[PDB]
């Protein structure tokens, strides 16, 4: 792991850390139920409102495609119906 | 394009439901009374029918028939009734022999039919009772070619296979045309998927342990990452005006 | 027999559920008479394919 | 809740690979190879048995005996 | 909120929403390891049946 | 390494008894005109007819769109007087049985196919017009079909 | 010293569940290379034997041979599945920055597709036989050594038992080519890391050990996919295949339709889009080469951010290919729908990848 | 930059031509991995058509498949012949201090006996199938799994075109694990270097760069090796084999005499020497484990100098096993040779490759 790209970067790049405080509970002292249900939510709507966002484009294009695909099977089932093959 | 087979309820089409066995084995009286002279199952082996049949049943209908044995001691050939492991017999010599006693057409193989045409099961059962309809406009057909709708093209050069009352059943069920229909294509259903019952219990227990499975690692996943959910961090501040 | 009773269906279901099928294979009939190489196969099988979507399940229930 | 129970229960079984090891063998065979498995191939073998191959074969046999007897 | 002295969380929130409830008659966690040990159990199980 | 290269590349090419199958030569003088005869090549049998000027003439009046398949008698067969042809039904599998057709041609009963001495298809299910191998014209007396 | 096994390896706590299809398909990729040594190990690669040996011998002598066939089947076509999804997962999150890893990813991916189709050549039935001469045509318009090199491929002018016999060693062989590819994707990955759900450079104090926590989750993801997965071996065993290869090859009759798996079409499509077959020949080189990131060499170049535009941009993408597919089996019949099939291929072949920083410049 | 390719990776001036023995079996695993291929791209494995096919098809109508097939052959006794000159020097300069080296090499060599005799079987004829028979004879001796484990191996009471599947697909798969192993052989090497002539801890100033100067005495010596195995491929083709097996296999024919590939010999010995079939079979795998160095694990050992002594015992082992291996085909017929048999095995089971030096201790 020491002879490793990202570990070069991370040598290269961040100074020498120093002022940095970290807490950990062990799993046996945490509740895997504690943050269950605010969490769903939470990410329930963050990924609603992502997907509305970015999923518009698509939706117009498919509805253009659509159109066009409507039009062209009912333009083959007459060209079908009327012996015009 | 031709007519699309309808979707029926098969009763192997059902939840927790496999093959019935009873259509099965008035499907094989079916095969043994009307298309054994003219179509094949190239697959299927006498000793296969001892899943719906009795073992000594199995034993005389393959001894019923005859095979061929190894060449005398003088090297002149020979037949043997035919016994358990013995392929069930072919009704013609050569494919041109086939064509030549259907008017050109070659009866394909049977064995795999129901997963060689587009929705197999039904499509056969629409094959079978379709034969009667009214011939289109426009259509010109010899005398060895008939009218059926989901046959590609629409022209079919096998002659209406069923009619009423023509098998009698041993278990005394009417033989009409849809009956007979749906017993030949049950039979045929068991002929290109003889392992049906086997596959939808293995496929339950199979899913049934992963979910197993899958239920305690998630727990054991979700347990794990409780360690770093809950990290907490601080900075010393800096000194600043 | 069960087949008197599937004709029955089969004529039930062309004249109550597939009765713009039918008028157009009709118009279509008239259409190629006369008219090489032409014929309603399409037509028909699409008739067809209309009617036994409501007889063949019907059918298929009386039996065993 | 259960705290005697769960430092019984840990110090009798989970404390020792040597008895957690037996006890998830225990789990395995009477729990998941005997319990669901063969659960649910005797609730399959009971849905579909009027339709049975058993039951094929034996009405089989009975039609053929009666059919021999004429 | 430029110059940071915190992470994501305050002590307070993860006193009210991670930290399991105190069991005075179990100050060992007997109970969370006979817990995570016996749900565990499972996955060995099936794991060696399959 | 060019010699080595060559010899583990000849390793994948075709063997010498499929080269001894690839090419036929028929004796072609036997036949009278307006006569159709079928050999065996490849397996694939195959229709040899001495097609007179009728024919000719009958098909180059065809046009280029009333065909399923557009191809034209010099497009698709040079050889004016004779016609060779894979005698193989292209929709499904039958053998075209000699005459008996609407158009004096080829006709397949199975579904019922006709096929214009052109080898064209007129009416039926038939997608395309039936094969024409690479046949060449040798000597007045054979034909090198291959 | 379990401790050195824990901290031999740290990763970034982004890693959310869609980063456990590379596990996922290593374990289809395990599944395919078992279920194909057990039928091999039964297989007889010729036109007289080998649909026979199939369905007359494998899935009726053994006592679940049926059920090595179906896993083989619906483990290709769920590792194509999972390998489309990491794909796309990869292009979502921008990892084209992992250059090593992408570059030895698409040498998999085109490996993959070359292995799929050798093997649905083994199964001498009509639907393979004649996917063999439509491609083996597409070879055939290579200029000048075109037709000799389509013989030296087929051995004679059509496909035969050693034309089998080749296609079953090639399917052989391939598969643990691939697996090589695999260790060194891996190498390549360990040497750089994971991108996670965002970008960030971490000191060792903000990552975590690999062992054990991310093999419990792949073991999770994996038994739910596994459970997705044999759903269809037990009761849709047939839904990913075409009902035309249950007949035995015939080379005497066409069928109606023409269609490759489903996972090929795409490819199908920029053929069926461009009339040459020489443009399309090399349209399709191209389209594979641009895939990769092997140019430029020496010229400086870096990567930057990934935005919402370009997100939505890739959910098009992936629609018009599924329309490109869809259009492109449907053109056999109804002629108008060659209009959709062309914007598709052609909305397709205009899509960025890489935002060149080299779009703005100022000249002399 | 040219210059760090000269200096990748430097050894010894004392690389004798004995040094290249090495890269001439590397040669020869080139030539069987090709040669092997090529086959096996015509070949059915089935006891209707596989002696047929290698006869009549292969080596008949191709144009060259016959020089194919000879080269297979004399390519597989060649690699046997330098493998055993390989070893044969790895004990003489007692290079069993590179343990790791040594242990990946005893490794190849049993997977080389593998390879060696499934290929052997794939031929079907007399000698194939009766070795086979023996040989799974000498498995059904196991207590309480015997019977059982046979018929798992070979698919029945006999053998048939299953146990010819199996064999082929097995032949096929072990040479490519070959080809792992001996890339793990030379990263070892390279780890730990080459003996040479003597054993010296050289600074880099004594040290030479390794190409291209013993490439070019690997070519050199590869050129002289070429021509040697050439003047048998085309002038003595079936030296090394048996014309037994130019007869089609009769399960019910049973020939004069079963031998095996002089490359196999020595193993036969082991089981000729030994009346009892349980015993046999213990000193069979307790030989294999003994030529390995995975004891003692954890106790200290080092590896001191050899002498002269050591050497020649080496040519007395050297030539213990080739009269061991004449006497064990010869006993068939004259029964007085078994003393001489039993005489050389009892030399070669008790021979010193490592010098304990825990013969010299005191007691408590
Ligand atoms: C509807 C709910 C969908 C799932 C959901 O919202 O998950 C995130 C949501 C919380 O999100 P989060 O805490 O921000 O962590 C998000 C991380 O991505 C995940 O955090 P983690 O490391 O704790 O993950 C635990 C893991 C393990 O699963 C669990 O922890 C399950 C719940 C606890 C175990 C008991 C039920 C086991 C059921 C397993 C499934 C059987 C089939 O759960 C997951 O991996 C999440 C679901 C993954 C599948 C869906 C996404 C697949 C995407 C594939 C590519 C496209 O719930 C969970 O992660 C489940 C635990 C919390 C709920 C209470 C559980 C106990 C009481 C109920 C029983
Ligand atoms: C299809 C399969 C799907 C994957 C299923 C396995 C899985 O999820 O594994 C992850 C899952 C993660 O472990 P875990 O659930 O956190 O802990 C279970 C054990 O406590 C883990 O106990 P452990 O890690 O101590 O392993 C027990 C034992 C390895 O096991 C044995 O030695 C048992 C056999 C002893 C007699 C024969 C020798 O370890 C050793 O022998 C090495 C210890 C001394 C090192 C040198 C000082 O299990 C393992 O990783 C098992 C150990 C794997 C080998 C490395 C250690
Ligand atoms: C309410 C409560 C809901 C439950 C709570 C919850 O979601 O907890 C989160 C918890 C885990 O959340 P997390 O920790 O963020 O991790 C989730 C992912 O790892 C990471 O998720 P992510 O946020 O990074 O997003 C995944 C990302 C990265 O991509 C992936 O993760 C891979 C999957 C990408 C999409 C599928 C690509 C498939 C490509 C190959 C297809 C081959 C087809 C072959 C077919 C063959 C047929 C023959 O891809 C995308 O976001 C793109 C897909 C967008 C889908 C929505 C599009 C809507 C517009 C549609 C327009 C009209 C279309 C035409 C009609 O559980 C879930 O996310 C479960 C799934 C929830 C989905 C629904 C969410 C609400 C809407
Ligand atoms: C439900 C999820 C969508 C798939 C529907 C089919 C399905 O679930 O098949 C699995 C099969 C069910 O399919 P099945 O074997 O009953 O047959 C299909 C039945 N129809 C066509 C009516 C849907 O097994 C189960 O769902 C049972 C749970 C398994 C674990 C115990
Ligand atoms: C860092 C990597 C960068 C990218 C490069 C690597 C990409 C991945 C590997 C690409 C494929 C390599 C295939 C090598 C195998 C030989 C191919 C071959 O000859 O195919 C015959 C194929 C046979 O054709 P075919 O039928 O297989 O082609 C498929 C055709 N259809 C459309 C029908 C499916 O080609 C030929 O026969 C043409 C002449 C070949 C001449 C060379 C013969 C070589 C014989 C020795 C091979 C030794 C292989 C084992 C050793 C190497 C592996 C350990
Ligand atoms: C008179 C002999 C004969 C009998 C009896 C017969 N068939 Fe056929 N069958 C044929 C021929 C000939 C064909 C070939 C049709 C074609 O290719 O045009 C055929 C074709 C078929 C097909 C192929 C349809 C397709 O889509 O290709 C099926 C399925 C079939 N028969 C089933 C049956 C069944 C089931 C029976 C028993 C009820 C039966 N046949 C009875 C001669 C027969
Ligand atoms: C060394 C590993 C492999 C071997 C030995 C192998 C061997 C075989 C064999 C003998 C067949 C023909 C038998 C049959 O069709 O059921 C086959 C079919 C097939 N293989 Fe493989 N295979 C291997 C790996 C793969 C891989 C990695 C894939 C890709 C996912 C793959 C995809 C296929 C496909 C698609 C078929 C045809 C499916 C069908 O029968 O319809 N194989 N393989
Ligand atoms: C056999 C098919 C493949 C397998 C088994 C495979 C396996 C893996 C594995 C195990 C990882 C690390 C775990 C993960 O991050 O999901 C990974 C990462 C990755 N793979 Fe693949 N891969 C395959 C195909 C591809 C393809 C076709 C590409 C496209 C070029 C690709 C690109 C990547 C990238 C970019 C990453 C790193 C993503 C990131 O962390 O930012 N892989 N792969
Ligand atoms: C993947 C590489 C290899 C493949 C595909 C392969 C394949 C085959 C095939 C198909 C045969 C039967 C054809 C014949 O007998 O002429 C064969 C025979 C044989 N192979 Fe290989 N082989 C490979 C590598 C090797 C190696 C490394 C050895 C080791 C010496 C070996 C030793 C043999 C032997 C001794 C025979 C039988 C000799 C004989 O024909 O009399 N093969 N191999
Ligand atoms: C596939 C067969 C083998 C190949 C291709 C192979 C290849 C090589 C090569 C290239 C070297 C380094 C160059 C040299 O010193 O000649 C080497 C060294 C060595 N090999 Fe092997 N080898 C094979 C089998 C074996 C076997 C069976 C052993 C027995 C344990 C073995 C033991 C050694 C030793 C001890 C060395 C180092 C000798 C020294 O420098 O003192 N090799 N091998
Ligand atoms: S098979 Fe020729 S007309 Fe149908």
């Amino acid at each position: 792991e020491g002879h490793s790209a990202y570990v070069a970067l991370e040598q290269r790049v961040n100074t020498r850390q120093k002022g940095i405080i970290q807490r950990h509970l062990s799993p046996y002292d945490v509740d895997i139920r504690g943050n269950g249900f605010r969490q769903i939510y939470r990410l329930g709507m963050q990924k609603i409102r992502y997907f509305g966002l970015i999923g518009t484009p698509c939706l117009l294009v498919a509805g253009a495609y659509r159109g066009i695909w409507v039009f062209c099977e009912r333009l083959e089932d007459e060209r079908y119906w009327s012996n015009a093959l | 394009v031709d007519s699309h087979p309808p979707a029926l309820p098969w009763p192997h089409f059902q939840w927790f439901q496999g093959l019935d066995w009873r259509s099965v084995r008035r499907g094989k009286e079916v095969y043994e009374q009307v298309f054994a002279p003219c179509h094949s199952l190239s697959f299927i082996k006498y000793r296969h029918f001892e899943a719906f049949m009795s073992k000594e049943e199995v034993k005389n209908m393959a001894a019923s028939f005859e095979v061929d044995d190894d060449p005398d001691e003088k090297g002149e050939a020979r037949k043997r009734p035919g016994k358990r492991f013995d392929t069930v017999v072919q009704p013609y010599k050569n494919e041109q022999e086939a064509r030549y006693a259907n008017n050109g057409a070659l009866p394909p193989d049977l064995s795999v039919i129901t997963n060689a045409r587009h929705g197999g099961v039904d499509y056969i059962y629409a094959l079978l009772t379709g034969y009667g309809r009214p011939v289109p406009g426009g259509v010109q057909l010899s005398t060895t070619q008939w009218y059926n709708p989901y046959f590609h093209g629409g022209i079919i050069g096998m002659p209406p296979p069923l009619t009423d009352d023509m098998i009698e059943y041993e278990d005394g069920t009417p033989a009409s045309v849809p009956q007979m229909a749906k017993d030949v294509t049950c039979f045929l259903e068991w002929c290109s998927n003889p392992w049906w019952d086997e596959r939808k219990l293995l496929g339950y227990k199979t899913i049934a342990t992963l979910a197993v499975i899958a239920v305690s690692s998630g727990y054991y996943n979700r347990f794990l990452s409780g360690l770093w959910r809950s990290r907490r961090l601080a900075f010393r501040p800096f000194n600043y005006s | 027999s069960v087949s008197e009773l599937k004709l029955k269906f089969e004529e039930e279901c062309a004249h109550h559920h597939c009765h713009d099928i039918v008028k157009k294979v009709e118009v279509c009939e008239e259409s190629i008479k006369g008219k090489e190489g032409k014929n309603c196969l399409f037509q028909h099988a699409r008739l067809w394919e209309c009617v036994d979507h409501c007889a063949s399940p019907k059918v298929f229930a009386l039996l065993k | 809740m259960l705290a005697n129970f769960s430092r019984f229960f840990y110090k009798t079984f989970l404390q020792s690979n040597a008895t957690l090891i037996p006890l998830t063998l225990v789990f395995t065979y009477x729990x998941x190879x005997x319990x669901x498995x063969x659960x649910x191939x005797x609730x399959x073998x009971x849905x579909x048995x009027x339709x049975x191959x058993x039951x094929x074969x034996x009405x089989x046999x009975x039609x053929x005996x009666x059919x021999x007897x004429x | 909120q430029l110059r940071p002295s915190r992470g994501a969380y305050s002590d307070e929130f993860v006193r009210e929403n991670y930290i399991k409830a105190a069991d005075p008659e179990d100050p060992y966690n007997y109970r969370s390891r006979a817990f995570t040990y016996a749900a565990k159990i499972p996955m060995w199980a099936g794991l060696l049946a399959g | 390494t060019r010699v080595t290269v060559v010899y583990l590349m000849s390793q994948f090419m075709p063997s010498k008894s499929s080269l001894a199958l690839a090419n036929i030569e028929v004796d072609i003088g036997d036949i009278p005109e307006g006569k159709t005869v079928t050999i065996m090549w490849q397996g694939k049998p195959v229709f040899l007819r001495k097609r007179t000027d009728a024919e000719i003439e009958d098909m180059r009046a065809v046009p280029m769109d009333a065909l399923k398949d557009p191809q034209t008698d010099e497009e698709r067969l040079g050889e004016g007087r004779w016609a060779v042809f894979m005698a193989v039904c292209t929709h499904l599998g039958c053998v075209p049985v000699i005459d008996q057709g609407s158009y004096n041609a080829y006709f397949c009963p199975c579904h019922g196919s006709h096929y214009d001495h052109s080898g064209r298809i007129r009416k039926g299910p038939a997608p395309l017009n039936l094969e024409v191998p690479p046949f060449k014209l040798l000597d007045d007396s054979t034909l090198f079909i291959g | 010293n379990k401790i050195s096994l824990y901290r031999s390896y740290s990763t970034t706590i982004l890693l959310s569940p869609a980063y456990s299809l590379g596990f996922c398909a290593s374990i289809f990729i395990v599944i395919q290379i078992i279920s194909g040594y057990i039928l091999a190990s039964n297989y007889i690669a010729s036109t007289n034997e080998s649909f026979n040996i199939i369905h007359n011998v494998i899935m009726r002598e053994l006592d679940t041979g049926w059920l090595i066939r179906f896993n083989h089947i619906n483990g290709c076509a769920f590792l194509f599945i999972v390998i489309y999804m990491h794909i796309y997962r990869s292009l979502y999150h921008n990892s084209i920055t992992k250059t090593s890893v992408w570059i030895v990813g698409i040498i998999m991916y085109i490996l993959i597709c070359g292995i799929a189709f050798t093997g649905y050549s083994l199964v001498y039935g009509q639907m393979s036989l004649w996917a063999i001469v439509v491609i083996c045509s597409l070879v055939t318009a290579i200029p000048f050594i075109g037709n000799k090199l389509l013989i030296l491929i087929w051995g004679g002018n059509i496909v035969s038992s050693v034309t089998l016999q080749r296609i079953f060693c090639i399917h052989y062989l391939l598969p643990l080519l691939l697996i090589l590819f695999i260790i060194i994707h891996l190498y390549n990955l360990h040497n750089v890391n994971s991108t996670g759900d965002n970008y960030f450079i971490n000191n060792r104090y903000d990552r975590i050990n690999f062992y054990p926590l991310l093999l419990i989750r792949d073991v999770f993801i994996g038994s739910n996919i596994l459970i997705i997965y044999n759903i269809f071996v037990y009761y849709y065993s047939d839904l990913f295949g075409h009902p035309d290869n249950y007949v035995p090859a015939n080379p005497l009759v066409t069928p109606s339709e023409i269609m490759p798996e489903f996972y090929l079409l795409p490819f199908y499509a920029l053929i069926r889009a461009i009339p040459h077959k020489v443009l399309g020949i090399i349209i399709m080189v191209l389209f594979l080469l641009s895939l990769t990131n092997l140019y430029p060499i020496y010229f400086i170049r870096f990567y930057n951010n990934i935005n919402i535009l370009q997100r939505s941009l890739l959910l098009l993408l992936l629609l018009d290919l599924v329309i490109a597919s869809k259009l492109c089996l449907l053109i056999n019949h109804y002629e108008s729908f060659y209009l959709l099939l062309i914007l598709s291929i052609l909305c397709v072949l205009s899509h960025h990848i890489y935002n060149t920083s080299f779009n703005f410049s100022n000249s002399i």
